[PDB]
């Protein structure tokens, strides 16, 4: 029942969802924040 | 004159929306280079409510039960309602006819990326990619810089918004060629096979599986 | 679980441009005229792209005069606010770690209230916050170091859920040069505990420590983040409007003002000839190129010839206006500048000292809330007394305290209407003892003769 | 135009549009300059229409002044109700945790009585609640938030049936990407009980609980809502008139007195100096097209030249107007201005305090009492004591209080006139004290410390 | 050591050229008129490249005047926080070497203090560093001096673990001609541990000496470095904003309209006889090239002559921007002048002198703050009582006492609410006593002669 808004919020923000992340789809895309040094971050395991 | 606060807002919503894009489009390519892809276009319309995704559950074989969900466009998902909706085969009833998931405790979500969508008329085909437990993985680096420069030279003083920042891709199971791609991977680079090689094994440990249907 | 740190909540990126204008205004003149494009626009943008354009533009803000009247109304509003001293209530014995050095660096409590108080009053927005060490630290967090904060309702309470602050730092090498730490703060409360996440940041590298909920003496951990925000309106996680964005706005336009004036009285200030009616023929045979304006030579003219000493009139409206800027100013601002000319009635004036002084009592509350919050915070993680307070100078327009009220209050501690320890500190808030009460008292039991 | 015919016009989309106005005008001069449209209209239309005429319209805009009187006044209006704090009448080892949070989140009754207060002050019309969650809560619910109310006599009683207001929450998933969910609450009253459900609205689909009854401690449920709105004109559910309409418009309109003012100084406010009676053979004989103006140097002029510094003089019908804005918008009795011209009488300033302070004492009673309810309800929720007050603040234009009204009171409760407590927050009211009664007593116990 | 010690941090080299602005405006006029290149515009740059251009412009900047409101400011703002002395608290004979000597110079601590409040009055900042000879030196550090801090959070506390000042002093050869050694201070804090090294340079060969831990008396070495930097603000080593730089803004400014209105003043403050309609046959019949204009002799003219005295004529704007600038000075409540046709209604600036004195209480606190933390120091070195205090005047407007307030002090006195030195301390504050309160009792204790 919401329709009246603020100043500007009309300003179109997005159009696609994106709310894509983390617990949204069961932990399949996982968004976290660390940093890493150069182009490349490789991990190597036991075959 | 909020010229700083609307780009910030558009700027968070894109960056979002770029993550995932990207990402979509990695993980498409990146189990296509693997072979876990099914594709559904010949057979009847192109997209059935149910019966696709038992294909892809075949592909990923005796593991079945780690894929729990199903990122999809928006065209197949009105494909399952339509096709729910005209139950040829009596197994809906009008108050179930809205189901989200995929008869296996598996949601479907639901995004218009264009990394899922590609061709037009009758060569439009649509990517419903499954999902294991963390298979794609983005990490944003915390490098954002921004800056307002002015110009001088011109008629009126040039103001600019300039904007950077940095993330990482990780497809579970699969490593990006840097050999055969880049440095710097555009997000078409992204999305070409054989830079996408296939570290794990088995088809089971890589995480994720893609229906093709129109 | 750890997701988009180093993100700034939009509200507060819709403030950084009222913030960054206040902090150019409390700078000085220096600030305004380093960005003088933003503030003062170009009276001629064709000349304006040109070369020759744009040297008149510098020549044009040199001569202006920031007024800066807005760092004054700052100034002068933390000075009654902090008359004497805060006063504080509960042990003081067990509290000097607090007091003396707030936060380890030798830097007492009211210096850092003095701080929080002026920022709070300038641009309306700080932050505290206390954390264990073993000692816990009062610290504090400018407006802009806080950039993110949630508001969730768990069991249909208003709670502070996630809150994210910055805090910049210098690593030391065995060398001598500078570096920069942004080391983030990441503070959550799940299902009714209070966890922190904090970020090394090594010097060159980005590393993050793990999680760990701090907990109190006893025990039981925390069921609210001990993070307070104080604003001038109130205590909450939401923008305030910073009281100074009517007076700096006012102040800009008397800038640009002044700049108008300024090159009025630079061209038109100093009177000139105008020798009219002339001919060229006069001028190569009696002037030759120069005229001898002094008193002890005349000059001669032509046959209908005027010569008209102009120069630009006093009571410039330019000057009107800014005359009417400076007014304006005043009309806000409680004491930003002053007025000799004027005569104000006594009596008249208490009636409207409240409302004159309705800011200043809101951001002392609101400070002395805050303080007093991370004070008892600091005693949970301590273990000490509950009850206790960290009460600002609410009283303002302070002076030495008359003898009549000297008699007063001696006669009223006679009676049973004021403690012993409320006149102490109204004997000391009128300028008229500077011992502590024990000091007092110790030596009120010594039988002097005299 | 006949009333008797039927119409409805109660519902908040009556007064949206003068409730942002009130808004932005609170906001300061970045709101009001930046939504120019609504309260400058364009010089000319026909100029509006051209891109150079839309460039005109923002030289003539950026150039304005926003007083900005409103923000001052209603933060003096404030200042003056809420001096000192409220007094609470009634237990308060037992009412402690709702004096120091009052919506569980570190906000104080206080503080949140303040806001509640200010709201009033703007736009008139506020809102509380109080729902058991354990520990019951009073929240605030602003203007804009109530949505819907209807209101049916049963049994000759006028009851509010119905109540609807928007609940706002920021959704913290695992990540810190900024939503906002919104909660629709919905308060019934059905054959006189108290019935109450939520809407929510996940993903655009409406998904509603079931009704459920909040019963008091003992039980038998309510037979009246908790939620109390209260305004400037009474604690009714029907729409309150905002305070603050006409300082409004008073300042809008010299907002665009101020536009128009700043034009003409910025294009005539320089002098001029207007060559008349001038030959464009001698301007390239002599002048060359440049003219110098110092006092050290002169320029001749051709027969019948009339040099003339132009510009336009001072008190002009403009300035006139903004002067009469502004002393009206003190007029009207708004504490907006201190002007240091004007002289009073003391004594008179007393006599038409009652006048001056009619909105004030109005907005003071109407919180006083709608806390007064909201502590009530959540006594019955916890099953306390009824006979409980919260009154703000009745008397203004407050000051420190004399040695001879020290004197007066201290005589007075020796007498049988005024009691103790009474005598203590008279006293504390005037700036004399700052400890509570009970710990005075308990420092006065012992004998004279001597 | 990864560089050179002399390593200055890039915000203090950005504020040398604000502290050398700052003591130019404070020395005197000068100087100022030695730089005024930089200052004044030259009134036209096509002539100041030619040599007569700058010859005129040096005769330009000579005939002005500087006002110097800045110093007398900063002289006046000085004499209200050093009025009678500062009062030390605690053992006075314990440390009357600190008092008397303070760094071996034979200065006081008090005159020292002056010094300090001095030099964080005019550009805000300084240094107090306290050492061991056996005796404790309170140095005095210049604003230019401090050349390098680092400040980490260590244990979650803000420590400062680096910091290394500059110190000059005049080698002592056998000639009476003036050398320059200088020696650099290196004081670190490493592990919670103070250590401080010198770096003296001889023969192109710079030397570390090396590490050595300043220990207390009882012993522990020391947990923070002894070195405390007041400033205009806080205890910060950040740099705190210049209280001056407005001031001296505007001084400049005035500065340069005295240069216009000095210039007009000399050129066409003459009248000039401008005989017009005059013939070159008519001056070399009757005038000859010359003119009589005493009273005894009148001069005829022709037909149609037009005798008319010009001179440039008052109350010009010139002088009214001049008197706007005075005004404005004075509205920044600046002390710097007094106006004596002016009058103020008494009572008035007693609410207002708390707003006046606002930056006067700020750099009273700090200093206060500093010196008490520095003679805290010394006492840890020499073993003896820590609990001392140093504070400086908080009593501003000094004024000799009224025998009304003489009678008050007195009856409070035997009261016990006034102890017997607080007494002491206010009756040598009033003016009215001025030996010792020891001397005093001695004295007094003697039978009354009678």
């Amino acid at each position: 029942v919401f329709n009246d808004w603020a100043y500007k919020t009309m300003s179109e923000v997005l159009d696609q969802q994106v709310e894509l992340f983390n617990g949204a789809t069961r932990g399949a895309i996982i968004l976290r924040s660390a940093g890493n040094t150069g182009d490349l971050s490789e991990a190597a395991f036991w075959a | 004159q909020e010229a700083g606060a609307v780009i910030g807002q558009q700027l968070a919503g894109d960056t979002m929306q770029d993550m995932l894009n990207n990402g979509l489009a990695a993980g498409k390519a990146a189990f296509t280079a693997g072979g876990a892809v099914h594709d559904i276009s010949a057979a009847g319309t192109g997209l059935m409510t149910q019966r696709a995704f038992n294909a892809a559950q075949r592909i990923f074989g005796d593991r079945s039960t780690d894929i729990q969900v199903w990122v999809s466009h928006s065209s197949p998902l009105f494909d399952l309602y339509d096709n729910a909706l005209a139950n040829a085969e009596q197994l809906y009833v009008f108050g179930t006819v809205n189901v989200r998931a995929d008869a296996f405790g598996r949601p479907i979500i639901i995004t218009d990326s264009p990394a899922l969508v590609s061709g037009a008329a009758e060569t439009l085909r649509h990517s419903t990619l499954g999902l294991t437990t963390g298979a794609i993985l983005i990490e944003q680096n915390q490098d954002f810089d921004s800056t307002v420069v002015d110009g001088t030279g011109k008629q009126n003083i040039t103001r600019q918004y300039q904007a950077e920042w940095s993330y990482n891709l990780g497809v579970n199971g699969y490593a990006y060629d840097i050999a055969t791609g880049g440095k710097a991977p555009n997000p078409t680079a992204l999305a070409t096979a054989a830079n996408w090689d296939k570290i794990s094994t088995s088809i089971k440990d890589t995480g994720g599986v893609v229906l093709v249907t129109k | 679980d750890s997701n988009n740190i180093k993100y700034v909540r939009e509200d507060a990126k819709k403030m950084h441009k009222l913030w960054a204008h206040i902090r150019m205004a409390m700078e000085g003149s220096r600030a305004i005229k380093d960005n003088a494009k933003e503030f003062v626009p170009h009276p001629d943008n064709t000349k304006a792209t040109t070369p020759e354009g744009v040297a008149r533009y510098k020549a044009y803000i040199e001569r202006a005069v920031w007024y800066g009247a807005s760092a004054n109304t700052v100034d002068g509003m933390l000075g009654q606010i902090f008359a004497r001293d805060p006063v504080f209530t509960g042990p003081e014995d067990k509290f000097d770690m607090l007091i003396n050095d707030v936060d380890g660096s030798g830097l007492s409590i009211h210096q850092q209230a003095r701080d929080s108080a002026e920022d709070a009053l300038s641009l309306g927005r700080g932050g505290l916050f206390v954390d264990y060490s073993a000692r816990p630290y009062i610290k504090f967090i400018a407006a802009e170091d806080i950039l993110n904060w949630r508001e969730r309702w768990v069991n249909g309470a208003k709670r502070t859920t996630l809150l994210v602050f910055r805090e910049e730092s210098d690593a030391d090498d065995d060398g001598y040069q500078i570096y920069k730490e942004e080391v983030w703060r990441e503070l959550r409360l799940v299902d009714g505990t209070y966890w922190q996440r904090t970020w090394r940041e090594n010097d060159g590298q980005l590393y993050v420590d793990d999680w760990i909920s701090p907990t109190k003496a006893d025990g039981s951990q925390f069921d609210e983040i001990p993070f307070v925000i104080f604003g001038s309106k109130n205590n909450d996680p939401t923008i305030d409007m910073p009281p100074m964005r009517d007076l700096v706005e006012l102040n800009i336009a008397h800038f640009r003002n002044s700049a108008d004036y300024e090159e009025a009285c630079f061209i038109c200030g100093q009177p000139t000839l105008f020798l009219s009616g002339l001919t060229e023929h006069w001028v190569k045979n009696v002037l030759g190129g120069a005229v001898v304006i002094g008193s002890r030579d005349a000059v001669p003219l032509p046959v209908n010839a005027k010569p008209e000493l102009l120069q630009a009139e006093g009571n410039g409206m330019v000057k009107e206006a800014m005359d009417q800027k400076e007014r304006q100013m005043v009309a806000l601002g409680a004491k930003l500048i002053d007025s000799d000319k004027t005569q104000r009635t006594f009596g008249e004036a208490s009636m409207e000292a409240a409302a004159q002084n309705s800011v200043l009592s809101r951001v002392s509350k609101n400070v002395s809330d805050a303080y007093t919050k991370a004070l008892r915070w600091a005693a949970m993680f301590l273990g000490l007394d509950e009850k206790i307070e960290y009460e600002l100078n609410s009283d303002f327009d302070i002076n030495k305290m008359s003898p009549e009220e000297l008699a007063a209050v001696i006669s009223a501690w006679q009676s049973n209407a004021i403690s012993f320890t409320e006149m102490r500190w109204q004997i000391k808030k009128g300028g008229r003892a500077y011992l502590e009460d024990e000091d007092m008292r110790n030596e009120s039991e010594q039988d002097d003769p005299l």
